RNA sequence: GGGGCAGAAAAUUGGACGAU
RNA sequence: GACUUAAUGUCACGGUACCCAAUUUUCUGCCCCG
């Protein structure tokens, strides 16, 4: 009394892989087997099969859409193909039916969620009318048991969040124990349109995220009730914002480096909205002098926690293996098996936080003056801004001789868009500055700004200016002067013939080796090599020694003998990075590699610069190491930007990022 | 205003877009990717028909492109006028943005104009704009239009009815590549137009302006890439023939049906389609094989009686009704037709659905985030244009893969998801035009043009699709400025097809469900090659790329363009560059009189340097290769070639079943060949050579490897990093190494190069050859003393290590030694290698890298019958029989193939064949060896087995007695029997001595060793040689010396073997061993007169005394199994084996000699040869005699270390005393052995014996029961019966 | 007084890692 | 002159149908009674 064709197999796999007493890593081998012998049964039998085996082909693609996570800020193909299968196979096994109750009930319950994911994940092709119909159609059916399935209370959550009444079915969706606690704060808000039972529930929810990885699609539930919320002009949404920032930052101090690449990249936008939530109190109404200073240092710490957190993470080969993961991972292939407070700084100094905010398209600075101790902020635009920087570096990508008046033409767009730079109030004159840019403004050389005034006046010319691609860079010995030359042009016989240095230094032919073996943790170490940096995988920058040795990743690997050190270099070392920067704040330049390894101060060329201004800065540095480098630029003839652009060109291409 | 008239001709094929208007556009992806297309429109319902046009807009675009690159290289000064930079701006709040947005890199100048443009007055660069004009942004009226652009529309000449999409362009799928894995993310669907025909566009600009006249005209010559295709604008002052071969496919579906071979019409459809490449005159003049000569039936396929008529002339009959369709369409059609009904009549149509795959990325998001990115070149450097053109040649076959011609169809390419697929007749497809002629088409050049430049850069980028910024890496900004052109070469012959399998690593057979046919090009095929680079200076990396691709002498081509790289399939060598270049800055106006080269670079590339026209100058700074950097240490340093010459003294043989069938010669198996095409005389070949396919190459180095390393036997490989997985890849990554063809290089030192060898199955019980258990084999002529040298190379990726090496070099050697045979029937000695030769060529670490007698002295003491009657007067039956009743012994566990275990052994023996009695092997590929059917007509007259004229002994024939001799050893079934009629004879033997069907139940252990149809043997035989002796006995009387005329010999007939069915089948036969040729020795004056010179045949004859050599190899092997074959190939003195023709007149006596036995071990370090002395060997013999009485049931001996006896089972017994030989040991024993010949009064009698067969089956005396005692009984006495 | 066997049995496509 | 474009802005010459698989396994050119 069995049927030859039969999917009770398929369907016992199937039940067997919803209950969670199986291994995540496990339950996508079994599913595809369960998959293989249901297409196998479908392609046996063309159209002369069953609606209950194309139901179970539904729910096999709805769960396998399920168990993929979307990976970046790209959600992957297969969900979506396997969605639109899914909704296919129901859509055919609607058409015709045998006639059933059950059988009816379950059809309508898969076809509802799938296009419930299907337009989660894109509106365009399933707008909200037609699943607002197709989901009307689905209740009226009579899918409304919420004590045993999941489904249906997703089915009522979001018929709640698409308009509808739904006063009847309330205490028996409360009374539900399937449902979690956002859908209890769902359905409190959107029923009984009350705040503090939904206030309480996605309180405990909130509270229980800070153990959820990023990849649940809990997180994108929060972040899409947050983003309504906010939509609503609602008074609910800011400290809520505040509290899963906090969980997000929580269980971002306990992920895996390449999930911190795929899958912690994806919450910038909450990252946004809790920067939002903060910026919105500290306003026109008057609180107290402290709590705004309070709000602002609260505002800075999160700008803060979103910079370059990759690079922050770093028995010989293990790390190699590790890095040549990493550097397959960052071009989207396979990769097959004691911190500083904000106001600990230096008397004298004054520091400059930048984030772009993406949310509303604006950019916010934050300056914190250690002598006054005072917190201020002020809000700017960066649209023609990046469109001026993308033509300097299109012009210079190629000519990178004559695009001079570009370069002027950005740097005073940088004067009018950024006009707090020269205000007395904002940051004092006579005073050192701190860049702590954001998204873009790492390639602005924001030491070449012009004021727009009649005859402007660059920013090195009254500030010494000092770059760090995070606060996380800043911490808290001998005397060797050691050289490394590799110019085969010639042009250095005059600097060779030094004594200051001995025992280190590779006069010619220096290699990678030469550097591998530094273990006196040298005062100074000067390298003159050639840059040729890489735009495309950034990885690599190859930095020419003799044999084409260290270009970036035995930087980080194979020398382990420069911490303390300031290291001056004359390559196109610190730029030339993509503009395009990437999927998450990160800086990757050699200059960068050297800071993480453990060297205190690093000088690098922002573009190619000539032999001379290496030549007159390597010996403007060694009389005696405390002057900057600002005198040394003004002194050079970095304010002919007028006359001769090509002098203020080579002139400024030199940077510090060096924190002391 | 002088309403001037454009008309575009295109020279590429361009694509095809379907329209919506504005708003559909978003809808659908395919209308969004194509903007810049030819655009089609639907005239009439049905999506039948329609029209094709190209919008005005995309012309402007691109004639605003041309005055930006003119004015761009004259500093905006053309012909005097100042010129000023244009807006190229539009502000979103005060008016509507334009519906086409802008992501290039605009060229901008400095503003020279000294003047602010506007309505009363402007430059012609705003007057071409449109920037000052009464309309925009809406269309009302045509007259307010400063500047227009018609659309433009295609010139038909058959106008019967319209366009009908089918015939215009025709549908393919593009891909897109991964650098670092090899394979493909995603693809996309486009349509392509063809362009002899339906390439001409018209149209009419209507400016209503004289200011810009001048540059208008001189921008119309500018514009090259429109439309996805080359261009020039200048201006102007039958299924009913399917259905009727699908009745005459299902007739001959129901004949073929009703004889109860529907399984051959695959075979039959298989060869229709192979008749494509032969003319009409294959079917015109009866050149079809025939069948054997004098034989009732003649082909077992082409004489197939279908409707009465044979199939020839049916398929006569069909060609002469369709012969207006042509030949090549009604081959192919009769071939899917046939295909087509016979998979619908088994029952399935091979649907192949996809699961989670398959994926359409269309670049997709451009809603925000505009820019306007200038640039300005400096007023110094110049920019001149290069022309490249040359000649592709292909050193291999290539292939360029293409969808089935079922979803190639234009309007219907896809209806909805969940489309089950109909798989045709072909899996892989070739490219062809509609002219049928090979194409290189223009994105599979660009891509490989894309990744050399890549390799040869260093670094590059993934393609990003839909990218708002321009992509700003070298590879991207060198390939922006490089135009390609379609090669299209001047040949149109059907392509071949090669066939590929898979093997089982645990059976060594064939995989269920792996065989299909890759359809491929052939060699030495010419392609144009037209490249252009516009900038300011020639790159180093291009001209790089460009002499690695170069073929000169000493160095060879490599372009690895197309697909199935892996097995060597798409290697180019691209000849006769020349280089020329376009002066952009003083000689625009001569650039522009010429619209470039476009459309005419044959002609460039043919003209002497004399004839060239004014503007063009050779390029005389080309670089050297040794002076390039990129090249030597980025390019060349990629793929390192290693080619040696592999000798094999064996028949090599590598059938392909297919083309036996449409040759003549009547021959199951042919050796392999191959078709190159020759550039000299445009014909294919006088004479194709013969080789052997890359693919067996890569399969014999990819098992050799995983046995080594035992990877092979692995259950998946996902996520796997093991050595197969890294050195030839997965379904995820490329292979590392690329194999090459095997071609043979000394067929000109051959005479009769092929040889014909026949084969036989021989039964267990009647001892003759089985019904239909016969055919034949033609492999080429291999043979020690003039070997086979086959050359062949294979390419090894940067990047290996230390092990892999170590691994290929292994692989290598272990080849060398000649464990893995090339082709078929590698267990009986063919194809077997003798060794391996490497140039010095080969890169330096892999050439330094690669470089007693025995005796059994066992005695049998022999029947006592003959013993005592020692003087004369006994007369015995030649042949007896063997019983062993019931019980075999099945195997369930198996010995597997896939690694070398580390308790069983492998090895090699070295024997020597010495004969006894003398030896008759016939050489059957002639009739008349000997030349004596002139005197005499229809006798057969046949020499010994050679090959290149050398006495040779066949393997076939010493694994069947070999076989035979293990078999009765070991009681084992009946590997050959014949279940006929006289119940049934199956019926009478017992079910479990029945043969081995399937692995379910076991193997007996004669099938667990030699091999059985699903499991391949362990044991692997040679071809003896002769090596010493007295040859060729001479008789004295003879036409011949050494010629011997036997008697007649008739089949055997089993009536007298079983009586009426109360009695049992008596098990196999055996011959007796006794000097009985000398009876027919001296009487060949009355058998050559009393005989009719029909039922005898003549062949020379070797002597006593003669001695074989030839060797045994096995692998992984027990050690009992190893130490019965030891006693198998000899079992002591005073007993020999029986080989050969006159085995019952006593004609084939030979004895076996093991002279050595070598033991090499794998899994230690590397590996090591053995000499395995005499103490281990006579262990061996011991274990399996243990093991023999293990299997008697009763241990009557018990354990130890002593000499075996052998006579203490019972049909170990028997079988010794049917093969002890009575006149070895200076025994003066002279047995007779002969039949009784029919009854008195015949010739032969002895005359006064009654040893006839009216006294001896009559039924009164000598009952049947007795009969069969003393036929089973061995060495019975049958005239003095018992 | 007489010649038989001269190919038979299978495979005729499968699959193509995206992160608990 | 519709069907068939919109005009101060079209890198689609922005994308190799690519990757994986031994035409192979078993067989003596042998053989006598109506
Ligand atoms: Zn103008
Ligand atoms: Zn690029
Ligand atoms: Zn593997
Ligand atoms: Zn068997």
């Amino acid at each position: 009394t069995r049927e030859d064709i039969d999917r009770k197999e398929a369907e016992r796999l199937l039940d067997e892989a919803f209950n969670p007493r199986t291994k995540p890593v496990d339950r996508k081998k079994i599913i595809n087997s369960a998959l293989k012998i249901l297409i196998g049964l479908y392609k046996e039998k063309k159209d002369d099969l069953t609606s209950a085996s194309f139901i179970s082909i539904a729910r096999a693609y709805y769960l396998v859409s399920i168990t993929i996570l979307p990976k970046g800020t790209t959600i992957p193909e297969k969900k979506k193909e396997a969605l639109r299968k899914g909704i296919e196979f129901i859509d055919r096994a609607i058409n015709k039916f045998n006639g059933s109750i059950l059988d009816s009930q379950r059809a309508f319950r898969i076809k509802s969620v799938l296009s419930i994911e299907f337009n989660r994940i894109d509106r365009e092709k399933c707008d909200n009318i037609k699943l607002k119909n197709l989901l009307n159609e689905a209740v009226d059916k009579g899918c409304t048991d919420f004590d045993t399935y999941e489904w249906d209370i997703q089915i009522a959550i979001r018929l709640c969040e698409l308009g509808v009444d739904m006063e009847g079915h309330f205490d028996n969706l409360i009374k539900s124990n399937k449902a979690n606690d956002l859908q209890k704060a769902k359905a409190y808000y959107f029923i009984k349109k009350d705040d503090h039972k939904a206030k309480e529930h996605m309180d405990k929810c909130t509270a229980s995220l800070k153990y959820t990885p990023c990849s649940h699609r809990l997180w994108d539930e929060t972040v899409g009730f947050i983003e309504r919320l906010k939509g609503d002009s609602s008074t609910l949404w800011r400290d809520f914002a505040i509290k899963t920032y906090r969980s997000c930052r929580v269980q971002e101090k306990e992920t895996g480096t390449l999930r911190l690449r795929w899958y912690w990249s994806r919450h910038r936008v909450l990252y946004d909205m809790a920067f939002l939530a903060v910026k919105e109190q500290a306003d026109d109404e008057e609180p107290d002098v402290n709590v705004k200073q309070a709000k602002i240092k609260k505002l800075a710490e999160i700008s803060d926690s979103l910079k370059s957190r990759f690079s922050l993470r770093l028995s010989n080969h293990e790390f190699k293996k590790f890095l040549d993961k990493c550097v397959t991972a960052y071009q989207d292939g396979y990769v097959i098996n004691k911190l500083l407070e904000l106001t600990q700084v230096p008397e004298g100094w004054v520091v400059v936080h930048f984030y772009l905010n993406k949310l509303e398209g604006m950019g916010n600075a934050i300056v914190f003056d250690k002598c006054a101790n005072s917190w201020q902020y002020k809000e700017f635009q960066y649209k023609e801004l990046f469109e001026v920087f993308l033509t300097w570096q299109a012009n210079y990508n190629l000519y990178k001789e004559n695009a001079a008046e570009h370069l002027v033409t950005l740097c005073k767009k940088i004067g009018e868009t950024m006009p707090f730079l020269f205000c007395d109030n904002f940051i004092p004159n006579g005073k050192d500055v701190l860049f702590v840019p954001h998204d873009f403004l790492h390639r602005l050389p924001l030491h070449g700004s012009i004021e727009n005034k009649t005859n402007g006046k660059l920013f090195l010319e009254n500030h010494s200016c000092c770059y760090l691609p995070a606060w996380s860079f800043a911490s808290e010995t001998s005397d060797e002067y050691v050289l490394l030359k590799n110019f085969d042009q010639g042009h250095f016989e005059t600097l060779q013939n030094n004594q200051i240095w001995g025992t280190q230094s590779v006069k010619d032919g220096a290699s990678s080796d030469d550097l591998e073996n530094i273990r006196n943790n040298p005062r100074l170490l000067t390298i003159l090599c050639h840059g040729e940096a890489n735009m495309s995988n950034p990885f690599r920058s190859m930095l020419k020694l003799a044999n084409g040795g260290i270009t970036y990743l035995e930087i980080l690997n194979s020398v382990k003998g420069l911490k303390g050190s300031q290291v001056i270099l004359g390559a196109c070392e610190t730029d030339l990075v993509p503009p395009l920067s990437d999927v998450m704040d990160e800086h990757y330049s050699v200059a960068t590699a050297l800071l993480l390894i453990g060297a205190a101060g690093v000088v690098g060329t922002m573009w190619k610069v000539r032999s001379n201004k290496t030549k007159s800065l390597i010996e403007w540095k060694l009389e005696n190491i405390e002057y900057k480098l600002n005198e040394w630029q003004k002194e050079t003839g970095g304010a002919a930007y007028k006359d001769h652009p090509p002098t203020f060109y080579r002139s400024i291409a030199f940077r510090s990022i060096g924190f002391p | 205003d002088m309403n001037i008239t454009v008309e575009l001709t295109f020279f590429e094929p361009y694509r095809l877009v379907e329209w919506f208007d504005w708003d559909a556009r978003k809808k659908s992806h395919s209308a969004m990717r194509g903007q810049a297309f030819a655009q089609w429109t639907w005239k009439g319902k049905g999506r039948t028909a329609g029209k094709s046009f190209i919008t005005g807009t995309l012309v402007r675009s691109a004639v605003i492109k041309a005055v930006e690159e003119l004015l761009s290289l004259n500093n905006g000064k053309w012909e005097g006028v100042p010129c000023c930079n244009g807006s190229f701006q539009t502000d979103e709040s005060k008016g509507k943005k334009p519906s086409f947005l802008r992501k290039r890199h605009t060229l901008q100048w400095q503003a020279n104009n000294k003047n602010i443009c506007d309505k009363e007055e402007a430059c012609p660069f705003c007057i071409l704009l449109g920037r000052f004009d009464n309309a925009g942004k809406v269309h009302e009226r045509n007259k307010d239009y400063d500047i227009h652009f018609s659309n433009f529309d295609l010139d038909h000449k058959q106008e019967k009815n319209d366009l009908r999409l089918v015939d215009i362009a025709s549908g393919r799928i593009l891909n897109r590549v991964d650098f670092d894995t090899g394979k493909a993310k995603d693809y996309f669907r486009t349509w392509e137009a063809d362009y002899e025909t339906y390439g001409t566009y018209t149209g009419r600009i209507t400016l209503r302006n004289e200011h810009a006249k001048k540059l208008l005209l001189a921008s119309l010559g500018f514009v090259d890439k429109l439309c996805g295709a080359l261009c020039r604008i200048e201006v102007i002052k039958s299924e009913d023939h399917n259905d009727e071969l699908r009745k005459q496919a299902e007739v001959i579906v129901e004949a073929f049906k009703q004889n109860d071979k529907l399984e051959k019409i695959r075979i039959l459809a298989d060869a229709i389609r192979t008749l494509r490449l032969h003319g009409e005159g294959v079917i015109e003049k009866d050149e079809l094989p025939d069948g054997k000569e004098e034989r009732d039936k003649g082909h077992h396929l082409w004489d197939i009686k279908v409707q009465g008529t044979a199939l020839r002339t049916k398929l006569k009959e069909l060609w002469q009704s369709n012969k207006d369709i042509g030949w090549r369409k009604f081959t192919e059609m009769l071939g899917s037709n046939l295909y087509l009904i016979y998979k619908k009549e088994t029952g399935g149509v091979s649907t192949r659905f996809r699961i989670l795959g398959d994926t359409e990325y269309y670049s997709k998001d451009s809603e925000g985030s505009d820019l306007f990115i200038p640039v300005t070149p400096p007023e110094g450097i110049e920019t001149k244009e290069w022309i490249i053109v040359g000649r592709l040649k292909a050193a291999t076959p290539f292939y360029f893969g293409v969808q089935q011609p079922s979803d190639s169809i234009p309007g219907k390419e896809k209806k909805s998801e969940d489309s089950l697929v109909i798989n045709e007749h072909t899996s892989f497809n070739i490219l062809l035009d509609k002219e049928n002629r090979y194409r290189i088409p223009r994105s599979a050049l660009r891509g490989a043009l894309r990744r050399d430049l890549r390799t040869a850069f260093g670094s590059g980028c993934n393609v990003s699709l839909g990218g708002q910024i321009l992509c700003n890496c070298k590879v991207c900004i060198e390939m922006r400025r490089i135009t390609l052109k379609d090669s299209v070469s001047d040949f149109s012959e059907p392509p071949e097809i090669r066939y590929r399998i898979a093997k089982n690593p645990g059976t060594a057979t064939v995989e269920d469900g792996s065989l299909f046919d890759i359809e491929v090009g052939p060699e030495g095929l010419t392609f144009p090659f037209v490249l252009r680079y516009r900038g300011h200076k020639f790159p180093e990396q291009l001209s790089s790329v460009i002499r690695y691709w170069e073929e000169n002498d000493g160095k060879n081509g490599m372009a690895w363009l197309g697909g199935l790289d892996s097995t060597g399939k798409g290697r180019f060598a691209l000849k006769d560059i020349k280089i020329f270049e376009w002066d952009l800055n003083q000689k625009i106006n001569e650039y522009i009189k010429e619209r470039g080269m476009r459309g005419k670079e044959k002609e460039l590339l043919e003209m002497g340097e004399s004839s060239l026209p004014d503007g063009l100058i050779p390029y005389k700074f080309f670089e050297e290769r040794e002076c390039l950097f990129p090249y030597k240490e980025n390019l060349k340093p990629q793929w390192s070639e290693v080619q040696y010459t592999i000798e094999v003294g064996s028949p090599l043989l590598t059938a392909d079943t297919i083309s036996a069938l449409t040759e003549p010669g009547n021959r199951d198996a042919i050796a392999y060949k191959k078709r190159v095409y020759n550039d000299g005389n445009n014909a294919i070949e006088p004479e194709p050579r013969f080789a052997v396919k890359s693919e067996t190459h890569r399969g014999i180095f990819r098992t050799a490897v995983g046995r080594r390393t035992g990877d092979l036997g692995k259950e998946d490989h996902e996520d796997c990093t093991c050595d197969m997985c890294i050195i030839f890849g997965n379904e995820h990554e490329s292979s590392k190494i690329r194999f090459e063809d095997l071609e043979l290089i000394n067929g000109n030192e051959f005479e009769k190069l092929e040889k014909h060898i026949d084969h036989v199955a021989i039964d267990r019980f009647t001892g003759g050859a089985l019904d239909k258990a016969k055919f034949d084999t033609y492999p080429l002529a291999g043979s020690p003393k003039k070997p086979l040298k086959l050359k062949g190379r294979f390419w090894i990726k940067k990047g290996f290590s230390g092990d892999h090496k170590l691994l290929i070099t292994t692989a290598l050697s272990d080849i060398r030694d000649g464990l893995y045979p090339l082709g078929s029937k590698g267990g009986v000695g063919y194809g077997w290698v003798a060794g391996i030769s490497i140039d010095d060529n080969v890169p330096d670490d892999f050439k330094e890298m690669i470089n007693g007698p025995i005796n059994n002295d066992y005695v049998h003491p022999g029947h006592q019958s003959p013993k005592q009657d020692h003087k004369n007067k006994n007369i015995y039956y030649p042949h007896y029989f063997l019983d062993s009743g019931s019980k075999v012994y099945r195997e369930k566990d198996i010995i597997t193939h896939e690694e070398f275990t580390e308790e069983l052994l492998s090895g090699k023996i070295n024997c020597k064949l010495e004969t006894l009695t003398p030896l008759i092997i016939p050489d059957t590929s002639d009739e008349n060896g000997l030349k004596l059917q002139g005197n005499k007509p229809g006798h057969k007259n046949y020499k010994f087995f050679n090959i290149n004229g050398e006495l040779m002994i066949p393997g076939s024939e010493l694994r069947g007695m070999l076989r035979t001799h293990f078999e009765a050893l070991t009681k084992s079934c009946f590997a050959i029997f014949g279940e006929d009629s006289t119940k049934t004879l199956g019926g009478k033997l017992d079910k479990a001595l029945h043969p081995c069907t399937g692995l379910s139940d076991g193997l007996c252990p004669g099938c667990h060793l030699f091999g059985t149809t699903d499991y391949k043997g362990r044991v692997k035989f040679g071809f003896a040689k002769y090596e010493n002796g007295p040859e060729w006995l001479i008789t004295r009387g003879n036409n011949p010396e050494r010629s011997l005329t036997l008697g007649v010999l008739e089949s055997p007939r089993p009536a007298f073997s079983i009586p009426d069915d109360e009695s049992e089948i008596p098990g196999r036969k055996f011959y007796l061993h006794h000097n009985g040729w000398r009876i027919i020795r001296q009487k060949q004056l009355e058998i050559r007169e009393t005989v009719q010179p029909e039922r005898n045949v003549t062949t020379e004859v070797m002597d006593k005394g003669n001695v074989f050599s030839f060797d045994v190899r096995f692998e992984n092997l027990r050690e009992w199994e190893l130490g019965l074959l030891l006693q198998s190939l000899d079992p002591g003195k005073n007993i020999a084996h029986k080989l050969g023709k006159g085995k019952p007149y006593g004609f084939g006596s030979v004895k076996i000699k093991i002279d050595s036995l070598h033991t090499f071990k794998i899994n230690s370090n590397n590996d090591k040869i053995k000499r395995v002395p005499q103490s281990d060997i006579r262990e061996y013999i011991n274990k399996g005699y243990q093991k023999l009485i293990e299997w008697s049931g009763n241990n009557s001996i018990q354990k130890g270390n002593v000499l075996p006896q052998w006579h203490v089972i019972p049909h170990i017994d028997k079988l010794y005393k049917l093969l002890w030989v009575p006149f070895l040991n200076d025994s003066k024993l002279e047995p007779d052995v002969r039949y009784p010949v029919l009854n008195e009064e015949s010739k032969g009698y002895i005359e006064g014996s009654d040893y006839t067969y009216k006294k001896l089956g009559d039924k009164d005396n000598l009952p049947y029961k007795t009969r069969v005692k003393g036929l089973t009984t061995p060495w019975s006495p049958w005239n003095p019966f018992q």
